[PDB]
């Protein structure tokens, strides 16, 4: 059995070299070839180093590589890191008429403005009233640290059942976006006097309240 | 050469293994009991450690025995009766009679034997263990001939486990106990769990038409005899053959001839000078003594502190005046590193230390592997260096629920740069800017001048190699001082003027405990003589000084002219000026090398065959 | 000292419940705070660790075989057992029970290797076939005779000559797979040809799973 | 996801040294110690080296062990090999709530003269005639090496259907034993004139024949 072993996650400061090693289990690494791939999230992996020393067109010169057959391990040396280099890395092989891949090394690369956590809310309109559902939406945008402490505060007690939230994701303008939804019955939404979504951000809590009108 | 059994269930083949168990001393003066009609002697014998029951049977006389403490329905007692139908073993509070017996009646009209009287116990109130064997039929006949069957039994009562070894050997001797060797094997283990100190034999009573009178006088006693031995704990050698049965045994306390085989670990002894031991008493009990400060050690707070100090300034806490229960330390199943150099974690519950030091800091995954004694890096060289002879070990575990917040926890600072290598167990707190070139760096932070302390990036979504791991370093010190911190082991009573092996504050030895008038300084704990052996014991439970008297102290030379050649040996005592000798003997001769017994002396001068010393020679002549 | 002796059937049906009971004698399960564990190994492959237990109810299991093992400690009988559910065809392995002196320490004392095989076929009784020597069965001044064991499954039979009195020249051949599922072996002995019709050689074949003990005599071949 | 990798089979000549390496996959090897075991075939494995280099009673001094945190491997060194050292070798370490093992390094070591292939056969006796079975047994013992070819021969054509044979196994007197069985129906056994089991050993074919009498 031939399996390739690499570290799960290797991170380093930008501007300095980093070494990623891919080690075979039983068979030798000098036999056949190893191919390096860089997989950006949400996209197909692209070839970076092929035939253990060669780079395809469209790949920068920083991606160097060497083979240590005595240590039974491969290598992929990256110098002068960048934000675009933050992606998963894989090593290929061919033994016993079988292509064998690796676990995947996750390389994370190591001034951001403090944006005000704008809060937006939307009461359930009349469209869902005849559909026997009611959904309250909390909208959080333009925040540098992750605004995940979301509390659905009603007129009497905070609401926890039927509460779902979204993990922060990167925005276009170097920021983060998140959302929270509260699924309720139309009788429950109409019975309570008001609904407010309290989101705690860096200590401060910006709360927007809505009422059934 | 009798009473030898298998003390362990481990199979041994062609290997002589020394055993220390309850064994029958060789050529012991065992008590003899006779029961001839012509003498129904049924006494109560003490049960010190073990009784070897030697008895020969020809008419099925002996049936069982009564085991207990008081035998008066006041303590738990064990009943063993072998009737003509089944075997009954019960553990109840029996009310045994003064002279228990089993009555068997004989009929003149028909030649048959049938037990009729069952007078053993009055009543039983509470019963714990009951054993009933399969039914069987015994003829229970009388024989006018000599003895045919011999039954040997070994009784042992250790930690509540009753192990009985039995073996059937057919003999034809009339009255004397047969010689030779026999091997005994276990057949059943009885978990009675009671204390037995007295026991009495239970025989069978025969009645017929030839014994007129009442019930108390109209009876006859069968022709039988039995012997009661004692199991003294002595070291022995047992010859385990390829079949797993012991064919012969070697004593080590009967004679100097026997002890010569014991030291050489061989059944054949050639000609030469051997030094086994002086007059030596085999140990019987065992004692352990530890300080009795039954207080839990506070390392449960160090492993669960609300916050941990940084790397360049690691907090160290002294642990003392408590018992260190390590069973909640190496069995937590939540840590990540327990490579303990030097001592072993299994021995941490036995060893005693002068003091316990517990360092603590927080380190990343990549630097938790370089806190070994001989290693290098940016941590072992600049931050924390262990000595090459380090005792104890580090303990690390994942800290993600604590000490991991979003945005990075930059509270900790490790020493990235330092002027020189760090000494072992040295803490360096210095914030002076390190320079590299020849440019002056009087407090500046320009080029070639960096802050020696570098912060750490600890994020909840960081890599596993950069996750913050809470590291606590336990260090043990062994100094010439009383051990205030010991394992959770307890301490038994203290015995005096008896050859008893001891366990004093982690020091284990065999000897005789005697009072010492020497004044001992409080700084020291153990006293060593010129011979570099243990002489003084602090005994922290009572804080009194006891002198360790060796069980064997003199020099004994055994002049053995072979084993098959002759069975007569001579004992030479080097420290005796001809008493503390094995035996007085005869032909006592005093030489320049010491006192020699068991060998004759002549005025002639022959060739030196077996040298003795200082020009003295001895030989085996007619 | 202390030793571990395993028990339990070696024939398990696939997708059923496995019950193995390791009994410890000569010691105490609760006393000492020793960790009792189970270790298995496929034939010709590496050792696989199943799970570990304490003297209390705390249990640790391997992540690969989780939600399938339930080990318990019976202090009254001084033994610890194992319960495997949904047994697959790849679970045929030698199972071991081993005491641990320390939680992350050595498995110092091991038990004897018991064979557990996963097969749908039930245990069948062996057929003891005597092998009659003749003139064509002798090569020189010595003669050969034996007993043939055929149509048996799955654990090899203990074949002894004259209740173990004859050991010299006995060659117990290992069993092989038959044409259809079953197994067969043989156990013969080389003897002088002058003791063919004078000494009666009786083979003793005992089958542990089928509880069958067949005593068969061997005689010289008679022409009919 | 921690596993231990070792070579599947390492062999060496007697009288010299041999090094067996056990390498961890993801985690370090400098923590939670290591244990070495030697499993004789048909027996339970026994501890050989525990802790860093500690050795239990009953193990010779030749078994030396060492650790290497930089190479992330554990090494066991054997010097002065012997016949009894031919067994499977394993490495064992501890992880979070689980104990890991290895694939198992099979160590092979290494006199034996030629032996005459004595051949013995046994025709089906009268016991199996009423059982509707007939088995012919071929005996091949005291032969060197353990590589023979069994060719059952009838009066007309060689027999291949229903032919089962046993692989050679070690004997008591430093030799090999084997067997071959031919399961037949009682009708076809009596129909043929004779049956012979031809076994070719070291080129020579020693054949003994039997007849239904
Ligand atoms: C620390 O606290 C946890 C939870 O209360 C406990 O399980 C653990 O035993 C404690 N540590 C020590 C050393 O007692």
């Amino acid at each position: 059995n031939f399996m390739l072993t690499q570290p799960h996650s290797v991170s380093e400061s930008p501007g300095k070299t980093v070494t990623i090693s891919c080690t075979g289990s039983s068979g030798s690494i000098a036999s056949n070839y190893v191919q390096w791939y860089q997989q950006r999230p949400g996209s197909a992996p692209t070839t970076v180093i092929y035939e253990d020393n060669q780079r395809p067109s469209g790949v920068p010169d920083r991606f160097s590589g060497s083979i240590d057959s005595s240590s039974n391990s491969a290598s992929l040396t990256i110098s002068g890191l960048k934000t675009e280099d933050e992606a998963d890395y894989y090593c290929q092989s061919y033994d016993s008429s079988n292509v064998v891949f690796g676990g995947g090394t996750k390389l994370t690369v190591l001034g951001q403005p403090k944006a005000a956590p704008s809060v937006t809310l939307f009461p359930p309109s009349s469209e869902e009233l005849q559909a026997n559902k009611a959904t309250l939406v909390c909208l959080i945008s333009d925040f540098y640290p992750g605004a995940v402490t979301v509390a659905w505060k009603a007129d009497s007690s905070p609401v926890k059942a039927g509460v779902e939230t979204t993990t922060p994701s990167k925005q276009s303008n170097n920021k983060y976006a998140a959302s929270s939804y509260l699924s309720l019955t139309p009788e429950q939404w109409k019975s309570h006097r008001s609904y407010s979504c309290q989101v705690t951000h860096e200590g401060s809590t910006v709360e927007k309240t809505v009422a059934p009108t | 050469t009798r009473g030898v059994y298998y003390p362990d269930k481990v199979f041994r083949s062609s290997v002589l293994h020394s055993t220390q168990d309850l064994f029958l001393p060789f050529f012991s003066n065992v008590t003899w009991f006779h029961a001839i009609h012509v003498r129904f002697d049924n006494p109560v014998l003490p049960f010190n450690d073990g009784v070897y029951f030697a008895s020969t049977e020809k008419s099925n006389i002996i049936r069982g025995w009564i085991f207990g403490t008081t035998l008066d329905s006041k303590t738990q007692s064990l009943l063993i009766v072998n009737n003509a139908t089944n075997v009954v073993i019960k553990v109840c509070e029996f009310q045994f009679c003064n002279d228990p017996f089993l009555g068997v009646y004989y009929h003149k009209n028909n030649k048959s034997w049938m037990e009729s009287e069952f007078r053993v116990y009055s009543s039983a109130n509470n019963c714990t263990f009951e054993y009933v064997s399969q039914p069987f039929l015994m003829d229970l006949e009388g024989k006018q001939g000599n003895f045919k069957n011999l039954r040997e039994f070994v009784f042992k009562n250790i930690d509540g486990y009753f192990k009985i070894y039995s073996k059937h050997t057919p003999i034809n001797l009339v009255r004397d106990l047969p010689q030779g060797f026999s091997a005994l094997e276990p057949l059943v283990d009885l978990p009675i769990g009671i204390n037995i100190t007295r026991f009495q034999t239970l025989l069978a009573l025969h009645r017929s038409y030839l014994t007129p009178g009442d019930s108390s006088s109209g009876w006859t006693a069968g022709a039988a005899a039995y012997y009661v031995g004692y199991l003294q704990p002595r070291t022995f050698l047992l010859k385990y053959n390829e079949n797993g049965t012991i064919t012969d045994a070697v004593d080590c306390a009967l004679d100097p001839l026997s002890e010569t085989k014991c030291t050489l670990k061989s059944f054949t002894v050639e000609k030469g000078i051997y030094q086994t031991s002086n007059f030596r008493v085999q140990p019987t009990e065992s004692i352990v003594r530890f300080p009795n400060i039954t207080n839990l050690c506070p390392f449960g707070e160090v492993f669960n502190a609300t916050r941990f100090a940084s790397v360049y300034a690691w907090n160290r806490k002294r642990i003392s005046n408590c018992v260190a229960d390590y069973s909640v330390l190496y069995n937590s199943a939540s840590f990540s590193t327990f490579k303990c150099y030097g001592v072993s974690p299994t021995k941490l519950n036995d060893l005693c230390f002068t003091n316990v030091y517990a360092d603590s800091f927080v380190i990343r995954g990549d630097e938790v592997r370089q806190i070994a004694p001989g290693q290098t890096g940016k941590i072992a060289d600049y931050n924390y260096k262990l000595p090459d002879d380090f005792t104890g070990c580090v303990i690390a575990w994942n800290s993600n629920n604590l000490d991991s917040k979003v945005g990075g926890n930059y509270n900790y600072l490790y020493r990235l740069f330092r002027k020189s290598n760090l000494k072992p167990f040295e803490r360096d707190i210095s914030t002076e800017i390190y320079q590299a070139g020849s440019t002056p760096c009087n407090g500046v932070e320009g080029f070639n001048c960096y802050f020696p302390l570098q912060s750490y990036g600890f994020q909840p979504t960081n890599g596993v190699g950069y996750q913050p791991y809470r590291v606590v370093v336990l260090s043990f010190e062994l100094l010439h001082a009383p051990a205030t911190v010991c394992g959770p082991k307890k301490s038994t009573n203290l015995v005096k003027n008896k050859c008893v092996n001891f366990n004093f504050n982690g020091l284990t030895g065999t000897g005789v405990l005697t009072e010492s008038n020497k004044k001992f300084l409080p700084f020291q704990q153990f006293g060593r003589d010129i011979a570099d052996t243990t002489d003084a014991v602090r005994d922290p439970q009572t804080l009194e000084i006891l002198d360790i008297t060796p069980c064997s102290f003199g020099g004994v030379s055994v002049i053995t002219p072979g084993t098959n050649t002759s069975n007569q040996v001579a004992v030479l005592y080097q420290d005796v000026n001809c008493w503390r000798v094995y035996s007085t003997g005869s032909n006592v001769f005093q030489t320049r090398a010491g006192c020699l017994i068991g060998a004759e002396h002549v005025n002639n001068s022959y060739e030196c065959d077996i040298p003795i010393g200082a020009g003295i020679c001895a030989s085996y002549q007619t | 000292q202390v030793q571990l002796q395993e028990s339990g059937p070696g024939l398990v049906k696939p997708s059923e419940t496995l019950s193995l009971t390791c009994t410890v004698s000569g010691g105490s399960v609760s006393s000492g705070g020793y960790f009792w564990s189970w270790i298995r190994q496929p034939p010709g492959k590496g050792l696989e660790w199943i799970g570990c237990i304490y003297y209390s109810g705390s249990t640790n299991y391997n992540p690969s075989l989780k939600s399938r093992v339930t080990i318990s400690v019976d202090t009254s009988k001084d033994q610890f057992s194992l319960k495997l559910s949904s047994v697959t065809a790849a679970d045929t392995a030698v199972y071991y029970c081993a005491r641990q002196l320390w939680l992350r320490g050595r498995f110092d004392y091991w038990g004897q290797g018991t064979l557990v095989t996963v097969s749908s076929a039930s245990t069948k009784g062996p057929s003891v076939f005597p092998l009659a020597p003749s003139s064509k069965s002798t090569s020189g001044g010595t003669a050969a005779l034996g007993c043939l064991v055929k149509d048996y499954f799955p654990e090899p039979v203990t074949v002894s000559w004259n209740s173990g009195a004859l050991t010299s020249g006995v060659h117990t051949f290992p069993a092989v797979l038959q044409s259809s599922g079953l197994y067969s072996l043989s156990s013969v002995v080389t003897v002088p040809s002058s003791s063919l019709g004078t000494q009666t050689y009786i083979c003793n074949v005992n089958h542990k799973p089928s509880n069958t003990k067949v005593d068969k005599k061997v005689e010289p071949k008679s022409c009919d």
